């Protein structure tokens, strides 16, 4: 029969006027009996909610108890499955709360009567169902009319006006769970009284629906303008006079602004709910009116306008010319004779900026910049893909109202709806052909006009929004969203990178980065952001000119009126209103204006189309403002609600100047065109919305009151059963937990949800059984479950994860914590046989077996829909770039990949996405989950998706109720599951699989404080130290710690990223040079950021990488997925913070699955066959190691990049005897001049810039340091200190001493030429196992331990005393103990001393600090440290186990006092500065001294060592440097002159022996002043002294000399 | 004759900057009218006819 | 004799005509902007 | 050098040629916007 | 080398210069129309 009702939730907007159209003179049948249903008094549709207050019902109706003790036990089992203890009490007495208060049960199960009548409603065969109580009220149900009744009273109503009364009550259950879990789990109070006073206030309103309904649409704003009230006391809010919130109703105005004193977050997530308040009509009467008027509005006269496009056409071209010379360094082309600024026709030339130009407007009229590209049409199919339906062409808007609204309002039936009038998805309209071609599609564009069949914008009322008038959404044609699309695409991909003002909106890190720079301002208030809210923003543009700029970019992409189109466009687009059920008067087939309905031919183009465009705009004409005032400038815009960082100017203080701008930028914006009112803006650091996020000074609100509380549009291209409901809520946890909503409280309303949802759907024989309702959760959507917020990592972890091991976790844990033997697990799980591996393989994936199971829906998407479109679709065109199907040669592909053993997944996924194959494959992937194509893929297969259904929930009855056992899976439970995992995937595939298993956190990790974790068990750990004991404040603020050619340059990443391995495979050569050929490429053989909620929780920890024994060493690199365990920390830290405890120690992670630690087999993969397809349509470290010097070069330049695009172990086995040397070159080869100098001179003195923090990221482990030949010529030579300072006297170098660039200046590769910038890092990333340097010299410092020769005895002369480091060295040589515990209150570089000693195993008293050991790693060079000092045993130790330093009280430890006076008569130490106390007693430590040693590298410091020949080339040096600062321009030299003054009186103490100017272009320097414009400014100093004086004066400068005697 | 090359083909140098003097004064005089095409289109029922197309 | 010195001019003067054309091809979209105009005001 | 003085003298001509149609361009262009205060 | 067409295409040259100019100038005169249209929309 036919499917009636066949939504279970709405997503139409309300409209109250077809009940007042059945109310009189109806004509069908249902109607009718509709009309003879109802009684004598009708209360009216609008005020439904004064019946839907009376409907109460007989309490605790709905046994549920098993549900709470079954909820209780799964949150038990999922906490207990993360290996978190303290997260089970909070959770399930939040759950007990919510199901067992009155109010709240009632609510849940009013939602849950709902939901089991429209499970019994929607999908039905039968068209009216009889008499239906909920709890007191009659509901009957005739095809489409709805018929409430409580006694006499009654309300009439559709189908939808019940959906949206359903949603209601819905989304308050939904807001009521998210309330108690919400207030059990963040800092404020319980949410839930506040709720249930207003739900009874809103139902005691005594106001029409237009009055009570306006305060709805005010809740929002009118909240806005108190929190703007309270928090500014220096400008007074705006909104707080415009509405009638606190005059209607005192006693809702007395809650919110007790709210508001509470707390302003509250309010504002209070009032950010939408539909748990009962659903608006939508303003019919005045609102649709309203819109419609203000589209169509005259508000300037054209004069100014025309005036004021010029104006703002030239900031357009300014900041353009600002882009295109910031990214090429070319100028665009200026006006010469007939006016112009004479010095911009120099400066086109020259290519320099211009600072004064950019305030004139009249010169950048005159200065028109050329084409710099082309357009081009095709867009990436990626963004293409939901978010806005679309008209066929001028035929859907008659097919959306209703034939009998506009029956009784006009008296004509419309002619009925034609037809389905096309595909609404867009992407099925558009790969059926009729607009396939992308150029042919565009062209009309092209000529100028649009064509009649596409100027159509059909006004969507979007519901779920506070405002009830809202913004009616537009939905244009095919041809007008595909305009959008490449027009968007076109400047997002171009142009917004060439303005300044959009360059960082669509970059994501320069976004992030303003988003950053946006905080700090707006939060400090000095220079703070101010936001111009737009209300009329779509319709304020004129149809005439839009103050438009589309002239300009018409021929910068070098088309034909492409863009002017865009501004004539508004005249084009004729509107109405998709209000459902409202009538627009059709006039000839077309309509004809009302300004209710509809209006034909407005002046504006359409609400949320054309949003880009429209953004250069609005934001060009507020920047010419913005200039005219001199205020510096920086603009957050995309569309509505347009945020301006206002800064400092030179001209007002910040408050005049605040409200100067204020008062210039209304006076502004009302000329061009948008009549800016009073309170459409606000002079207020306080609030502003970005990208459909709310943010509050900066900081993103908590969207879980709002987000959970919106349902789900859902089943998309699948009949509503269960999964397609859990999966779907799910998604919704995961989309909460994405965007700053805590997934522990996603996961417990996911299990209340769930819990429901199976309430709704299974009968109690399955309800009465607590022990199978927990078992039935946990298995997982891989193995035979269905899916659940428990059993998913992807909603806690990032996109990329393997869930196996958590699953089987998850079946470990209860069947050890529940009574639930393996056998019933067996009986639920069903794994069974499993045979063969015949299917396409799942690597990278959620990784389900061959095994698919059954309770996952099996929806094609590759059968029916290819039937569909090869039947229907006459005309190839997808079919034939396809020549032969997809799947078939695909699978080919797949069996041939079964005949490799490495079986990787990357590489697969890549060679794959190569082909064609997978373009098609990946359009159908996108037909599979869609928002657009869910619309006309739900209304194809009736009647058998509704038996879907039935069967679905018949056959889970009978699999849930089965007894026994199933399929054996007894031995694999116990124990790990590296051997298990392994065998499941060698069972269902016959062969194993490598690559694709990645052991998981669940296992491997488990949780502790260092006092819960033991040391020789659990070896290797990820701890997180936090700064600050966190409580749910800091889930809110921030802390200091910090966060297609592609496929043929990614393929080429591939190719030399294999070149690592040295396995030369001749298989993998041949089948990528097939697929290269395939590509159709010119050369054949060519040369943290985490989740984001838990983000903001780890500004507050650190992270590292201690996994030292046996997995870090290797060459080939174990399985730890480093990422994923970050987070993993961060969401346990989450959990004990939102349970009640505090994070005051550090907790780290535990090894106990040993097994699961796989090391990669490093080995290449072989293609057996060729592919059937094959299109349809000099050693490497020389040129990388030179390519690495310059791209320092160029960064640190740049600086004045991220230099972290890298793996990070690969340069450390790199050799650096090359890096050197054309990091040299560069600086050498560029010249540059002096004031360019000055800013590299002062910034390497300073750790500031990526490319430094990546440098110093780098130098950790170096074996490469000791092998450059210029490091064992320089390290003798010049004074090294520290990482930073070693690295910064070696770069800055070349600048300022040509001196030993001269010695290895014949040296440079011919084959560096011919190397692009896009292969350089490939050979970087080409020699890691090629040599991975395993020697990793420890440079032994003094050893002592004996007697003998001294042989100079230096530790760390230049930051510490010298004798404090050496006491450390020599405790542990006379103890004798391979064991030392070290606690970080010590220096880290002093601790580097004491690593240096070789055969030792330190276990260090670290509290497990991740940093403390980070750094006096990072001080190393040579090596000792990451090999002596093994970590796994010391990142687990909190207290004193053995020998202890650091502690100052403590039992039996090592404590060092510093010890002002001694004699010391030794020969090792001239003294003793710090004296060691052993076990808290004072030992003598004189016994050891030193012997020969190694060679040494660090702490022993050359140049004051016994050599001096390479002093006598630095004191040349040193001259050097200060004949070449002096020259420097634009530079305050005090630190470097101050660097130089202590090379030189190092140097002085040898040579036997303070004016700093330059006469003639020569520096000449003496004590004495030569002229007026001179500016006025230990025992190793013993052995660098040295017989034969006077061979330093030999070969020394004249001004050298000056330099060095006195005056 | 270097030098009788050299004369005109310093002539040719005039001439191209002259060149990148109309290549402005048009691009200047687009603006003015183009802002016109732009002031007046109402838009009581779209009467727009573009003629001729361009080149890509 | 330079053959070079006569090519390099050669070119110019190609790319001079080059120009010209993207002018005559601008100044006719200019002409088509300016028709509408008539029937507007 | 015939070849390139010839092929030279044709380039030279056909810019020649096309900076007079450029000028009955304007020529028809100027008759164009001199409507312009018939009109406003 | 062949100067005697050397002589002739300068001369040319002269007469592309001679276009150039006069084009500047109708260019000038239009370019006044237009910009005293401006005032009065
Ligand atoms: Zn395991």
């Amino acid at each position: 029969a036919g499917i009636n009702r066949t939504d279970q939730s709405l997503k139409n907007p309300l409209l109250g006027t077809e009940v007042s159209f059945c109310l009189k003179s109806s004509s069908l049948p249902h109607h009718v009996r509709a009309l003879g249903q109802i009684k004598a008094r009708n209360l009216a549709s609008c005020d439904y909610y004064l019946l839907f207050r009376q409907v109460v019902l007989p309490p605790e109706v709905y046994p549920i108890g098993v549900l709470i003790r079954a909820a209780e036990a799964i949150l038990t089992v999922i906490v207990s499955a993360w290996k978190l203890e303290h997260m089970t009490k909070t959770l399930y007495s939040s759950v007990r709360y919510a199901l067992t208060n009155p109010r709240v049960r009632a609510q849940l199960e009013l939602h849950i009567a709902y939901q089991r009548i429209v499970g019994q409603v929607s999908y039905s065969r039968e068209a009216d169902i009889g008499p239906k109580r909920l709890g007191n009220m009659s509901l009957q149900f005739v095809q489409s009319l709805v018929i409430a009744t409580i006694d006499t009273t009654s309300c009439l109503m559709t189908y939808n006006h019940f959906l949206a009364a359903a949603d209601t009550a819905k989304s308050r259950c939904h807001l009521l769970i998210a309330s108690v879990v919400q207030g059990a789990l963040w800092e404020q109070g319980s949410f839930l009284d506040h709720i249930i006073n207003l739900i009874d206030t809103i139902d005691s309103i005594n106001l029409p629906h237009d009055d009570y309904f306006t305060i709805i649409k005010s809740i929002s704003p009118y909240s806005q303008g108190l929190v703007m009230g309270r928090h500014n006391v220096s400008v007074s809010s705006d909104f707080a006079s415009v509405f009638t919130i606190p005059e209607s109703c005192p006693q809702l105005d007395s809650l919110l602004k007790k709210l508001l004193q509470l707390d302003p977050v509250l309010l504002l997530m209070v009032s950010s709910v939408q539909k748990s308040w009962y659903f608006p009509e939508i303003r019919m009467v005045d609102g649709s009116r309203e819109q419609l008027h203000k589209m169509r509005v005259e508000l300037e006269t054209p004069q100014a306008l025309l005036s004021y496009g010029h104006t703002l056409l030239s900031i357009f071209r300014a900041e353009f010319i600002k882009g295109y010379v910031s990214k090429n360094a070319k100028w665009p082309p200026v006006h010469l004779l007939p006016g112009c600024d004479k010095s911009i026709k120099n400066a086109r030339e020259l290519g320099r900026w211009s600072p004064a130009f950019d305030r004139r407007w009249q010169l950048f009229a005159k200065v028109v910049i050329l084409r710099i590209a082309d357009l081009d049409m095709d867009p990436d199919f990626n963004d293409i893909v939901s978010d806005k339906a679309i008209i066929s062409s001028r035929r859907d808007w008659v097919f959306e109202y209703n034939a009998a609204a506009f029956w009784k309002k006009y008296g004509e039936r419309l002619e009925r709806p034609p037809a389905r009038s096309g595909p609404s998805r867009l992407v099925n309209a558009l790969i059926d052909g009729r607009l396939d071609n992308i150029p042919a599609l565009l062209e009309p564009f092209y000529r100028g006009a649009v064509e009649f069949e596409d100027r159509l914008t059909v006004l969507v009322p979007k519901e779920k929004e506070l405002k009830v008038k809202g913004r009616f959404f537009s939905k244009q044609t095919l041809a007008i969203r595909i305009y959008q699309v490449v027009a968007e695409a076109a400047l997002k991909n171009e142009v917004m990178p060439y303005l300044k003002t959009h360059s960082m909106t669509m970059s994501s890190t320069a976004l992030t980065h303003l988003l950053n720079r946006l905080s700090h301002t707006i939060t400090k208030g000095d220079s703070f952001v101010i936001n111009l809210d737009y209300s009329s923003w779509c319709n304020g543009f004129r149809p005439e000119l839009q103050a438009p700029i589309c002239r300009q970019l018409d021929q910068m992409f070098n088309c034909g009126y492409f863009f002017r189109t865009g501004c004539t466009l508004p005249c084009f687009t004729t509107f109405i209103i998709q209000d459902r059920f409202n009538p627009p008067y059709s006039f000839r087939g077309e309509p004809v204006e009302d300004g209710v309905t509809c209006a034909v031919g407005t002046k504006t183009m359409g609400e949320g189309m054309r949003q880009k465009l429209w953004t250069i705009l609005t934001s060009c004409w507020e920047i010419i403002a913005l200039r005219e005032i001199n205020v510096t400038f920086n603009i957050l815009g995309q569309g509505d609600n347009q945020t301006i960082i206002i800064h400092k100017s030179a001209s007002q203080n910040n408050q005049l100047l605040a409200e100067r701008a204020l008062g210039a930028l209304y006076k502004h914006a009302r000329l061009a065109g948008h009549n800016l009112k009073v309170e459409e803006c606000w002079v207020s650091d306080c609030l502003y919305e970005y990208g459909k996020k709310l943010f509050f000074r900066g900081v993103p609100v908590p969207g879980c009151l709002k987000q959970l509380s919106r349902v789900t549009d859902s089943t998309g291209e699948l009949f509503p059963n269960l999964y397609s409901k859990l999966a779907c809520l799910t998604s919704s946890c995961l989309s909460a937990a994405m965007a700053d909503t805590s997934p522990w409280v996603a996961l417990a309303t996911g299990v209340c949800l769930y819990l429901i949802e199976l309430y709704v759907e299974l009968p109690p024989a399955i309800m009465q059984d607590e022990s199978l309702l927990t078992t039935l959760c946990l298995v997982g959507p891989s193995i035979g479950g269905l899916p659940t917020p428990a059993t998913l990592p992807s909603v806690f972890f990032r996109g990329m994860s393997d869930p196996l091991p958590f699953q089987l976790a998850l079946l470990q844990t209860l069947i050890k914590t529940t009574g639930v033997t393996c056998s019933l697990v067996n009986r639920v799980v069903k794994l069974r046989i499993a045979p063969y591996p015949d299917w396409l393989s799942l690597v990278t994936d959620p990784t389900s077996l061959n095994i698919a199971q059954v309770y996952r829906p099996e929806r094609q998407i590759r059968r029916w829909i290819e039937e569909a479109i090869a039947t229907s679709s006459h005309s190839s065109r997808i079919a034939t770039f396809f020549q032969q199907p997809l799947t078939e040669m695909a699978q080919l592909l797949a069996r041939d990949l079964s005949t490799m053993m490495p079986l990787r997944p990357r590489d697969m996924s890549a060679l794959f996405a190569l082909s064609n194959v997978a373009y098609g494959l990946s359009i159908i992937d996108l037909f599979q989950k869609s928002s657009t194509v869910v619309s006309a893929s739900q209304a194809v297969h009736i009647e058998d998706v509704a038996l879907e259904s039935v069967r679905y929930k018949e056959s889970i009855i009978q699999g849930l109720l089965d007894t026994t056992e199933g399929y054996n899976m007894q031995p694999y439970l116990e124990g790990c599951t590296y051997l298990a995992a392994k065998q499941l995937r060698r069972l269902t595939w016959g062969r194993d699989l490598v690559g694709v298993t990645m052991p998981f956190v669940a296992e491997q990790f488990h949780p502790h404080s260092s006092v819960g974790a033991k040391a020789e068990l659990y070896l290797d750990a990820i701890i997180y130290c936090p700064q600050e004991t966190l409580r749910s404040h800091h889930l809110t603020t921030r802390g200091d710690q910090p966060l297609a050619a592609n496929l043929v340059k990614d393929t080429l990443v591939l190719h030399q990223w294999y070149k690592v391995r040295k396995v030369t495979d001749p298989h993998l050569n041949t089948l990528m040079a097939r697929f290269l050929l395939e590509k159709g490429y010119t050369s054949d053989a060519r040369p943290q950021g985490l989740t984001g909620y838990v983000n903001i929780l780890s500004t507050w920890l650190r992270f590292s990488s201690d996994y030292l024994h046996s997995f870090s060493k290797s060459s080939d690199d174990y399985t730890i997925h480093f990422q994923h365990v970050f987070t993993y920390g961060c969401l346990y830290a989450d959990s004990v913070i939102r349970s009640g405890g505090v994070i005051s120690t550090p907790y780290l992670l535990s090894a106990s699955c040993k097994t699961c630690f796989e090391k990669i087999d490093s080995e290449e993969f072989v293609l057996a066959c060729e592919p059937q397809y094959r299109g349809a349509e000099f050693d490497p470290c020389v040129s990388a190691s030179y390519c690495l010097g310059i791209l320092i070069g160029k960064s640190f330049l740049v600086d004045i990049a991220n230099l972290e695009r890298f793996s990070i172990s690969d340069m450390q086995k790199l050799p650096w005897s090359i890096v050197i040397r054309s990091l040299w070159r560069f600086l050498i080869g560029a010249r540059l001049l002096q004031f360019e100098k000055a800013g590299l001179i002062r910034m390497l003195y300073a750790a500031t810039g990526p490319t430094f923090s990546f440098l110093m990221k780098v130098f950790q482990d170096s074996a490469l340091l000791m092998d450059c030949a210029p490091l064992d010529r320089l390290s003798p030579r010049i004074n090294f200190h520290s990482r930073g300072d070693l690295v910064a006297k070696l770069v800055l170098l070349p600048f300022i001493n040509p001196g030993i660039v001269e010695i290895e200046v014949s040296g440079i590769n011919s084959k560096y030429h011919a190397v692009s910038e896009a292969n350089m890092d490939l050979y970087i990333a080409a020699a890691k196992s090629v040599g991975v340097k395993p020697t990793q010299f420890v440079e032994e410092t003094n050893d002592f331990t004996a007697r003998g020769h001294h042989h100079g005895c230096y530790s760390l002369s230049w930051s510490k005393s010298r004798n404090q480091s050496q006491v450390l060295k020599m405790v542990v040589r006379k103890l004798k103990l391979c064991v030392l515990y070290i606690y970080p209150t010590v220096d880290p570089a002093v601790a580097l001393d004491l690593c240096h000693l070789p055969a030792l195993t330190i276990i260090l008293v670290l509290g497990g600090d991740p940093a403390y050991y980070e750094r006096l790693l990072e001080m190393d060079l040579c090596g000792a440290v990451s090999s002596r000092v093994d970590i796994p045993h010391s990142l687990a130790a909190r207290t004193h186990k053995g020998f202890t330093i650091g502690p100052d009280t403590g039992p039996g430890v090592i404590r060092l006092d510093k010890l002002e006076s001694v004699c010391y008569a030794h020969p090792c130490l001239e003294e003793l500065e710090f004296n060691a106390y052993l076990d808290s007693e004072l030992v003598d430590i004189s016994d050891m001294c030193c012997l020969p040693l190694a060679t040494p590298c660090k702490a022993l410091f050359r140049p004051i060592y016994r050599s001096l020949q390479s002093f006598r080339l630095a004191l040349m040096d040193n001259y050097s440097f200060v004949m070449d600062l002096i020259l420097i321009r634009g530079l305050d030299i005090r630190p470097h002159l101050e660097e130089f003054d202590e090379l030189l009186v190092v140097g002085q103490h040898i040579l036997g022996q303070y004016y700093v100017g330059v006469v003639g272009k020569r520096p000449v320097l003496a004590r004495h002043p030569w002229s007026a414009d001179l500016k006025r400014i230990p025992s190793a100093a013993r052995l660098r002294d040295e017989d034969c004086q006077g061979s330093l004066l030999v070969g020394l400068p004249a001004g050298l000399t000056q330099l060095l005697i006195i005056d | 004759h270097s030098d009788s090359i050299r004369i005109l083909g310093e002539n040719i140098k005039i001439l191209d900057r002259s060149m990148k003097t109309m290549m402005e004064t048009m691009k200047l005089m687009m603006e003015k009218v183009d802002l016109l095409y732009a002031s007046t289109a109402v838009g009581t029922s779209a009467p727009m006819l573009p003629s001729h197309p361009a080149p890509p």
